[PDB]
């Protein structure tokens, strides 16, 4: 009809006139941002995702579609003021849905349910590539004008007629070949992920169908979530199945989001919005310039455990790192940083690599049992009927900066050790069984948690005694965190006094009451907590590159090698051309925190006081005599 | 696609029945001639080859007078005419990606 | 060259379904084998199911199968020529000359 | 439209730039020698064929063969019938955009890739001047079917005053073209965040064809339409790239120009070519001069005789590095695979190793079993890599057994038993048990039982790790030059350009050198020789007494001949002398007394 | 924005950045600002050679279209200039703002006491291959110079920034004092024709408002034996307002040290604009300076 | 807005999968078992109003039956019928269904003699409530169901023979088979 043109004229100003808290124009950050990428996407703010919902929720479940096409081209004279000529550039934009209010999953569609706005989870099966897509249908008369102007196609219907508005007769419509734009549509079937499910039971299949700017963006086994509608578009024609007054379903997605973990926030964490630009980038700055940062941020890391220091920076450094730093024609540089921690079946080093996983950005967690050779890396997943010896990968090509684990699968440790060693070692490792010679690039990071056989000092006699492990495969990492305890009493109560008010820690305005007693409880001694600590971190990693010097990194070559003879005349291991390495890498990990691409004085004697007093704790009885060297390199 | 060499008009039958009479058609086979018809694919020797490839194959068409001469693993030299036989382009409409141009040797 | 996949002495029922309604027992290694010499390699580097063939056709002068068609006792005149190597290096001396690689009897 | 015709026969005959009258000068040089191609050069066809591609840019598909209409009305000029039609090849390069924009603004677009080239099908044949006949009112016509929107262009139609369709191929008067379908692969290194690479698929024209192998750096300057093919949702098409000119980088068939070999007997006369490498070849590599020697040998190689009886000699080296970790014999092995003209990378596990050299599957048409796959099949003439020699037991050493010493295997798989040939070369890089204890007990306790392999390879290094405490300063001193400051990049740049040979420089004087010269070893050496072995057979027979067994036979004694063989090459001198092989053992003497402590 | 018509639009988001730091920025607001004006068209591969040589016409007509409405509002008019050209018949257009670009860094590169005179005998050498280009017989050596001279400002935009963010610039009372006493690529700072371009970046870090202290700077680089220490200054500049006498100030200080005690200090080289200094003798060299107003 | 169903429940007799022959067409009996290897949730349809776009296409026809691909009865004014149809999403109400095999009970197998089976249709809100795995009872409507041979790609045993006799409708000639199959309407679990 007509007085929707006024309701495209009523919810633009019902948009751009407000920002919620305390105003600074978020709504109109969004748009100017997105366009000095040209990237074509927007959101849906959460607070007024609800009040922009209510008097729109019976105009979404009616319409969820047209109601979506005349609110697109709305966003056009939006930023048409704001930017302009947004024409000769790609001309199209189209919007995007933030989270949604349900929970439900692929177990529960109803007749009820269609042709609305839904929500579902699953795990991203085999999927096919892209192709393009006609998109404008340009008919073709042959006697008559073969020009009927480009046409707004459907989805998977093959819209077409007979005769109309030329002749009536059998002349078919024809195609030609100019001036027709094609988007891309990439057909990824969904299988149900096996976590929030009623178990023993089979997997459930559906379709779905992307849209143009919304291609590859996922993988082939990750999990995902769709925001799509659901449409019900078929003739009635089937073939495993007899004919039947059947129906079969299409879900056409409408955005994406990637894995989600810690499902239970309520206003927050539900989006990776990451935009820092006004407010936290001012922000971002004065944080940064501070003189005690390094030290209050690994102390603010692990929020809730006790216990010495030196494992928290490692692991602090483990997954900030350094640089995958290019060379000529020549020899490239492990730009990745790998640790081990040795432990008590006691301590809290099962739930360290836990937290870590939550607060990286990507990761996976192979544990235990089932770590197969194969399983870890590419595999080569069979053909069906009238297809080819395609490649599929496992876990590494997946994880581009997570965590492993491999403690003790005593048995399986011949298997698959052949496998891991050679992915640090032949950095970028890819292999060709029965197929191809291709090599894919992985620069992964591994993290590990051993277990020595019964107790952590099994012997006086060195760690070749203690681990079931030989020399090569540990000469890889860079240091071997150790753990002690016997009898203290003091400490024994700065745990036990500690870890017991844990346990003590088991509507707009009510939306907001309940976050600031969730930013309370948090903020016992305040140490800057993870609203906003993890969120830094994701551009600490993608656009930060440090340099060096050159007139203070030649005193420690003597402080190297004379530790090396020292080791080397008296050793249970040895150090290499490997751990020195390692010794300019931690350092200017730590540099990266500070923001400011150099390299001091400050830092160098802080990561070798790391380092080396990590290395020669471990040796014996005769660790006494050793602390008296290590103050003169201090 | 026998005679060699002239693409004729094919006759798209195998028998036919009740010429320009009333007369039930009989057949005489003592006076019927026929022919035999056997392919076989031939590797290349793979020592002249150059090593940047597996040996290709094509195939040859030959008759009566040297079939069963040929054993599986013979050094072999054969001559004959070289030929395409096939529509290709037409016989399906918009035919893409699709060879229509077999090569074939009917040779002696 | 001695590689010891299933087809050493046999067919594998390969077929190809002969333009839609032949089958044809495709003559795998004993075709070329017959009035003739073969040399193979690598004996004790071997799977079992070769030296289960290799059984039937020195006691047998013939092979028959039966796979997913036709019993079929086709000949061959064959003429092994073996080569073998001695498992624990240089140990032939001082231990027994026999058993020195201990593959079955059945073909010594 | 035409007239455009007009607008380029009256350009080809005249562009020059200062009194050079370049394309009369060369097509009549390419007339001559038959080819019949063309290139095209810089900015004013830039300039106002631009303008002209103003009006080509609507469809670059059906006006880029209107350019080939012309060239063959120039070319008759230049006669005065049997005269072909042409092709064209491009030129531009600017960047290269790899597999991301795909979709929007690239539909019959110039695109410009860079990729490695894996795989390439079979020729076949496809029509470009036809003849047809009506079938009972015998019309006769001709067409001709140049460039393409895969098949059907245009049809044939129904009149000729005879029946429906009655057009027939006749095969009298025919020409035809090949098409390829050889398949592009992205390559590996431009976008890292979790992926797999993708693929595509392309044809071209004979005077373009086979000019590649699998396993090489590619670029290529092309079309991006679409066809459809019948053998999945809504009526979808599918992407490939119709190709012009591959303006690659080389080979990597020795036909080339004279000034690169000018400078190559420039510097060919001066005789410090065996010590400058050693420097030259690694630049960042401390020293470990027995080792590196060994690397330039053994990628030139030797020769190979099919002297007059049935049997051969197999003319080439092959060696292994086992040590500590730490010692650089990983990294090592990277450096040797740029360097190569054919490399290949499979170092890890084994893959496999009964599909390793082969592989037999079902087909998707006919249902058949033909050969398809290999590693070494693609790696001949070149050097192979792997590791791991302890842990792969299974079917590692029964695959490398036939592959090796003879280099001449044959499936006899379900189809066929073919004697492909193989000319490759090894090289294996092992870790012993853990590494300190086979150097402080009894020599035994490197491969699990058997010895035989270690018979099959001829070089040996042990390495091992000292203590000396000048040596490593330096050597604390090197690696932190080449980590950051990259001074060292700005150093061994200033020694370059008068002393050091760089990387690309290398690569193209070793595939000269090889399939030039051929040489052969001087009769005054066969004296000196047989006095080696007698006592180097002693010092292991007065070993043996001792009760000390592990290994040295004959093949290595044919190893050495080998390599004295190579600096032959490298000199390229058609005999060998005296200071030529006193240098050799001095090679093989220093890996016969680590043979023994 | 510079040698265009040559090539490169993509280094240009360097040496436009340039022309940002004459605004207010080295990298902040512009690596966001730069993407409304640039990033609006992706830069191709093969019709790039058409795109940004002939209907980037389009695209100057349009940035002619787009600055005539940044003239009355941002009024910044280093940009807009008559400038000159010439063409060859064919072989592309070539103006001369671009061409005096590729004889500075063709002249720089294109290769006791025992090591300048190894040194003095290059630059006259690589001079002697400039003087030369001025025949259309230099076509294949004309462009080594223009691949030569968009790395060269990579070069020195690469330190420039590094020494921006070392925070090493001092306004002690009259100039601002730099030494750069090490960083990477210090073979670059012999040849003197670098270090007036490098201050010709510097000074226009600094090309801010500051109506107070317009005084141009003096900075240090060594890179070989006995600390040959070849400083310099250089002239304070005008943002487009010569009306007050400013040549310089130096070289009659430069008189008054050289008159003092002849410890090792040498003006052998010929602008008087560059001397030479001791290691010991710059710290008393400025103490000197900061007293002997001469302006 | 309002649809219903009639659901009857505990008729007195139970009878086993090996006994549904002749009296039973069109009867109501309850039948037991256990249930093995269930489907999805599609919809079906029961009535359209799908009509060609000769004139106007809001004929709301008749008679969704096994073959319902074709409203053609009773166009609205004198126009072309039978000319085509356009099947709307957006009026008729559906209904959600899974088809489910089931098996006869563990203590009444005979011998180990193949134990046979049959299919059947649940149809109402009766729907993801069997779960695979338990004795179960059923409400106990039988049906035939055909396949009349739609207009798709394709139209040991004397199957049809039956069949043979079901030649020359008006449509056209093939063999139109027969199986016996179930549909239920409620159903229970007691165990
Ligand atoms: N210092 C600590 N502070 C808080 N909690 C702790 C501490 N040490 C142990 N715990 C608690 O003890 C529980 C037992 O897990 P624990 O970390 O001991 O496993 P683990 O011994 O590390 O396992 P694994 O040996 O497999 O790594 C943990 O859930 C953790 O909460
Ligand atoms: N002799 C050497 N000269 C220069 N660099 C060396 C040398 N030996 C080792 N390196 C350096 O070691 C660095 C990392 O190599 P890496 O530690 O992976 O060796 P590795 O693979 O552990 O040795 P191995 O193969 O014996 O296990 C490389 O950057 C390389 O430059």
């Amino acid at each position: 009809p007509n007085v929707s043109r006024t309701i495209a004229r009523e919810l633009k100003s019902f948009l751009l006139e407000y920002t919620d808290e305390t105003g600074r124009s978020v709504y109109g950050a969004r748009i100017r941002t997105l366009g000095e990428m040209n990237s074509e996407s927007l959101e849906v703010n959460y607070r007024h995702l609800a009040e922009s919902k209510a008097i729109l929720a019976l105009f979404l479940a009616k319409c969820p579609e047209e109601m979506l096409k005349i609110f697109d081209l709305v966003a056009m004279e939006a930023t048409e003021l704001h930017y302009p000529d947004y024409a000769r550039i790609h001309s199209e934009i189209h919007v995007r849905i933030s989270d949604f209010p349900t929970i439900y999953s692929l177990r529960e569609l109803r007749e009820s349910n269609l042709s609305s706005l839904v929500r579902v989870t699953g795990v991203v099966t085999r999927r096919t590539g892209v192709f393009p897509q006609l998109k404008y249908v340009k008919f073709n008369c042959l006697k008559c004008g073969s020009i009927l102007g480009p046409f707004f196609q459907d989805s998977n219907e093959e819209i077409r007629i007979s005769f109309c508005t030329n002749c009536k007769s059998k002349g078919p419509f024809r195609v030609n070949g100019e001036k027709t734009v094609y988007r891309n549509y990439q057909r990824v079937t969904l299988q149900e992920a096996p976590g929030t499910v009623p178990p023993g039971r089979l997997p459930r299949h559906r379709e779905v169908i992307l849209l143009a700017d919304l291609v590859d963006v996922s993988k082939p086994g990750e999990e995902v979530e769709v925001t799509g509608i659901y449409k019900n578009n078929y003739d009635g024609n089937l073939n495993a199945k007899n004919g039947f007054p059947v129906f079969a379903t299409i879900i056409e997605a409408n955005s994406i989001k990637r894995r989600e973990g810690n499902t239970a926030n309520e206003g927050e964490e539900g989006l990776d919005v990451f935009s820092w630009t006004e407010e936290e980038e001012r922000e971002f700055r004065k944080i940064s310039r501070d003189r005690g940062i390094i030290d209050k941020i690994i102390s603010s890391m692990a929020p809730s455990i006790y216990g010495h220091r030196d494992i928290k920076t490692a692991v602090a450094c483990s997954l900030f790192g350094g640089v995958p730093k290019n060379v000529n024609g020549k020899h490239s540089i492990r730009g990745d940083i790998n640790v081990l921690l040795l432990g008590d079946p006691g301590t809290a080093k099962s739930q360290i690599l836990k937290y870590v996983e939550k607060t990286a950005h990507r990761a996976v967690f192979a544990t235990g049992q089932g770590a197969s050779a194969v399983g870890l890396t590419a595999s080569v997943r069979k053909d069906p009927i009238t297809k080819e010896w395609t490649l599929e990968g496992g876990a590494l090509v997946l994880a581009d900066k997570g965590v492993c684990l491999i403690d003790e699968f005593d048995k399986m440790n011949d298997q698959d050790r052949t496998s891991i060693h050679e992915a640090m070692e032949q950095q970028s490792i890819s292999i060709s069984k029965a197929g191809i010679v291709t090599t894919l690039q992985a620069r992964c990071s591994i993290i590990a948690a051993a277990n020595p056989n019964g107790g952590r000092y099994n012997s006086t006699l060195p760690l070749a005694q203690n681990v079931s492990l030989t020399e090569p495969i540990l000469s890889r990492f860079d240091i071997l965190c150790v753990v002690r305890d016997l009898v203290d009493e003091e400490a024994d109560e700065r745990l036990a006094t500690f870890v017991v008010d844990s346990h003590v820690r088991s509507q707009l305005n009510a939306r907001q009451r309940r976050l600031q007693r969730q930013r309370k409880k948090e903020e016992e001694i305040s140490p800057i907590p993870q609203e906003l600590l993890m969120k830094y971190i994701h551009y600490a990693r993608t656009k930060i590159y440090p340099k060096l010097h050159q007139m203070d990194m030649d005193k420690v070559s003597r402080v190297y090698a004379d530790l090396r003879r020292e080791s080397i005349s008296t050793g249970s291991f040895p150090i290499t051309v490997r751990h020195l390495e390692s010794i300019l890498r931690i350092a200017e990990s730590f540099a990266k925190m500070r923001l400011s691409e150099f390299v001091s004085s400050y830092d160098l004697d802080r990561a070798i006081k790391v380092v080396v007093d990590s290395f020669v704790d471990a040796q014996k009885v005769s660790v006494r005599r050793q602390l008296r060297r290590s103050f003169a390199i201090y | 696609a026998t005679t060699t060499l002239t693409t004729r008009i094919p006759t798209p039958a195998i028998y036919p029945t009740e010429d320009t009479e009333g007369n039930k058609l009989t057949t005489e086979y003592g006076y019927s001639t026929f022919i035999d018809h056997q392919r076989i694919t031939v590797q290349e020797m793979p020592e002249m080859a150059p090593a940047g490839q597996l040996p290709r194959s094509i195939d040859v068409i030959l008759d009566d007078d040297l079939v069963d001469k040929t054993k599986p693993g013979d050094r072999v030299n054969v001559v004959g005419v070289f030929k395409s036989l096939g529509a290709g382009g037409m016989n399906q409409s918009n035919s893409n990606t699709l060879i229509g141009f077999k090569t074939l040797i009917l040779g002696n | 060259t001695g590689r010891g996949s299933s087809g050493v002495g046999l067919t594998a029922a390969v077929t190809t379904d002969r333009e839609t309604g032949e089958r044809r027992l495709e003559a795998g290694a004993m075709v070329l084998a017959d009035r003739g010499v073969v040399c193979i390699d690598e004996f004790d580097k071997m799977t079992d199911v070769d030296r289960v063939a290799i059984h039937e056709v020195m006691e047998q002068q013939t092979v028959t199968i039966a796979k997913a068609g036709i019993h079929t006792t086709l000949n061959a005149r064959c003429s092994v020529i073996a080569a073998a190597n001695p498992v624990f290096g240089q140990y032939d001396v001082n231990r027994d000359p026999h058993q020195n690689i201990a593959l079955p009897d059945s073909l010594l | 439209n035409t007239e455009i015709i007009k607008s380029f026969k009256n350009f080809i005959l005249e562009f020059r730039l200062d009194s050079q009258f370049i394309y009369r000068d060369q097509l009549r040089n390419n007339i001559l020698v038959k080819n019949y191609s063309l290139t095209v050069n810089m900015e004013h066809l830039i300039g106002y064929n631009e303008d002209i591609y103003k009006k080509l840019s609507d469809e670059p598909s059906d006006i880029i063969p209107l350019f080939e209409t012309a060239i063959t009305q120039v070319a008759k000029r230049i006669s005065i019938n049997s005269l072909p039609t042409f092709q064209l090849i491009l030129n531009s390069n600017a960047n290269q955009i790899p597999l991301r924009d795909l979709d929007s603004e690239h539909v019959s677009k110039i695109v410009r890739l860079s990729g490695i080239i894996i795989s390439t099908s079979v020729l076949s044949s496809r029509a470009t001047y036809l003849s047809i006949m009506c079938r009972n009112c015998r019309h006769t016509t001709s067409i001709t079917i140049n460039n393409f929107n895969t098949g059907n262009t245009v049809s044939l139609p129904r009149s000729c005053n005879c029946g429906p369709d009655p057009y027939i191929i006749i095969h009298e008067s025919s020409k035809f073209i090949d098409q390829q379908f050889l398949k592009l692969q992205e390559i590996p290194e431009l976008v890292p965040v979790g992926e797999m690479p993708r693929n595509l698929t392309m044809t071209c024209d004979r005077y373009l064809t086979n000019k590649v192998i699998p396993g090489t750096r590619v670029t290529i300057v092309g079309i991006y339409s679409i066809y459809n093919s019948k053998n999945s949702g809504v009526a979808i098409r599918t992407p490939y790239i119709k190709i012009l000119g591959i303006q690659s980088d080389v080979e990597t068939v020795t036909m080339f120009t004279e000034e690169e070999e000018e400078e190559f007997l420039q510097l060919s006369r001066n005789p410090k070519l065996y010590e400058i490498l050693t420097n030259s070849i690694a630049p960042s590599i401390f020293g470990n001069e027995d080792i590196k020697k060994a690397i330039v040998c053994l990628l030139m190689g030797g020769s190979k005789k099919i002297l007059p009886d049935g049997m051969r000699l197999r003319g080439d080296i092959n060696v292994l590095l086992l040590g500590d970790p730490g010692t650089a014999k990983s990294q090592l092995l990277k450096f040797v695979e740029k360097v190569s003209p054919i490399a290949v990378y499979t170092s890890g596990k084994g893959s496999s190793a009964a599909g390793l050299t082969a592989s037999v599957q079902r087909d998707p048409m006919t249902r058949e079993f033909y050969l398809e796959g290999g590693a070494m099949v693609l790696a001949d003439g070149g050097v192979v890599c792997i590791d791991e020699f302890d842990k792969m037991r299974d079917e590692d050493r029964v695959a490398i057994h036939e592959a090796m010493e003879q280099q001449t295997i044959s499936i006899a798989k379900a189809g066929i038993t073919t004697v492909l040939n193989s000319r490759t070369s090894v090289l294996a890089a092992a870790n012993p048990i853990y590494g300190r204890y086979d150097d402080l007990k009894s020599p035994g306790d490197n491969i699990d039982f058997q010895t035989t392999i270690l018979s099959r390879f001829d070089m040996i290094f042990i390495v091992k790790d000292d203590h000396n405490e000048e040596r490593d300063i330096s050597i604390a001193n090197h690696v932190i030059n080449i980590h950051t400051g990259n001074a060292n990049a700005m150093q061994n740049q200033q020694e370059e350009n008068g002393s050091e040979i760089s990387i690309e420089k290398m690569k193209r004087y070793i595939t000269y050198c090889r399939l030039k010269c051929a040489p052969r070893l001087s009769p005054q050496a066969a004296e000196k020789l047989s006095s080696n072995f007698v006592t180097i057979r002693k010092q292991l027979l007065i070993n043996e007494l001792e009760s000390t067994e592990r290994p040295i036979t004959i093949r290595q004694l044919e190893a050495i001949i080998r390599i004295t063989e190579s600096l032959a090459k490298l000199e390229l001198s058609p005999i060998a002398q005296e200071r030529h092989v006193d240098e050799a053992i001095r090679l093989f003497q220093a890996s016969t007394m680590d043979a023994a402590s | 924005l510079f040698l265009l018509r040559h090539s490169s639009l993509y280094d240009s988001f360097y040496y436009s950045n340039y022309v940002n730091a004459k605004l207010s920025l080295w990298n902040e607001n512009g690596k966001k600002r730069l993407h409304k004006m640039f990033a609006r068209m992706g830069i191709p591969l093969s019709t790039a050679q058409e795109t940004w040589l002939y209907m980037d016409h389009s695209i100057k007509r349009e940035l002619g279209i787009i600055f005539d409405k940044n003239l009355d509002r941002y009024g910044l008019q280093d940009i807009i200039r008559d400038g000159f050209v010439r063409t060859l018949g064919y072989r592309g257009s070539i103006s001369a703002s671009e061409f005096v670009e590729a004889l500075t860094a063709l002249l720089e590169v294109g290769n006791s006491a025992q090591k300048l005179t190894n040194l003095r005998k290059r630059w006259v050498s690589n001079f002697w291959l400039s003087w030369d280009a001025l025949d259309d017989r230099k076509v294949e050596l004309l462009n080594r110079g223009i691949q030569l001279a968009q790395d060269l400002q990579r070069a020195i935009f690469n330190t420039g920034v590094a020494i921006l963010e070392k925070k090493l610039i001092k306004h002690l009372r009259i100039y601002r004092l730099c030494v750069l006493q090490d960083g990477p690529d210090l073979d670059l700072y012999r040849n003197p024709l670098t270090l007036l371009r490098l201050g010709n970046w510097l000074i226009e870090c600094c090309a801010e408002s500051e109506d107070k202290q317009l005084l141009p700077m003096v900075l240090a680089s060594i890179d070989e034996n006995t600390d040959t220490y070849l400083v310099a200054g250089l002239t304070p500049r005008y943002p487009r307002g010569t009306k007050k006498p400013i040549l310089n100030n130096f070289s009659m200080a430069f008189q008054q040290i050289t008159a003092e005690t002849d410890a090792k200090v040498r003006i052998d080289n010929f602008e008087s604009s560059i001397i030479e200094i001791r290691r010991e003798d710059l710290s008393p060299f400025l103490e000197k300076l900061t007293l002997s107003g001469l302006l | 807005e309002r649809v219903f169903q009639i659901s009857f429940f505990n008729l007195p007799t139970v009878h086993r999968i090996r006994d549904i022959r002749s009296e039973k067409i069109g009867s109501l009996l309850s039948i037991s078992g256990t249930v093995t290897r269930t489907s999805e949730v599609r919809p079906e349809l029961y009535k359209a109003s799908f009509t060609c776009d000769m004139c106007r296409a809001i004929v709301d026809n008749v008679e969704q039956s096994f073959k319902y691909t074709e409203p053609t009865f009773c166009p609205n004014p004198s126009c072309e019928n039978r000319a085509f149809w356009t099947l709307n999403v957006t009026r008729s109400r559906f209904l959600d269904w899974q088809k489910v095999r089931i098996q006869e009970n563990a203590n009444e197998i005979p011998t180990g003699s193949m134990p046979r089976t049959l299919d059947v249709i649940l149809r109402g809100d009766s729907v993801e409530r069997a779960k695979p795995g338990d004795r179960c009872k059923f409400t106990g409507v039988e049906i035939v169901v055909p396949d009349v041979t739609q207009l798709g790609l394709p139209g040991k045993t004397t199957e049809g023979l039956n069949s043979g006799v079901t030649g020359l409708r008006s449509l056209g000639v093939r063999d139109l088979t027969y199986k016996i199959s179930f549909l239920a309407c409620h159903v229970i679990s007691i165990g």
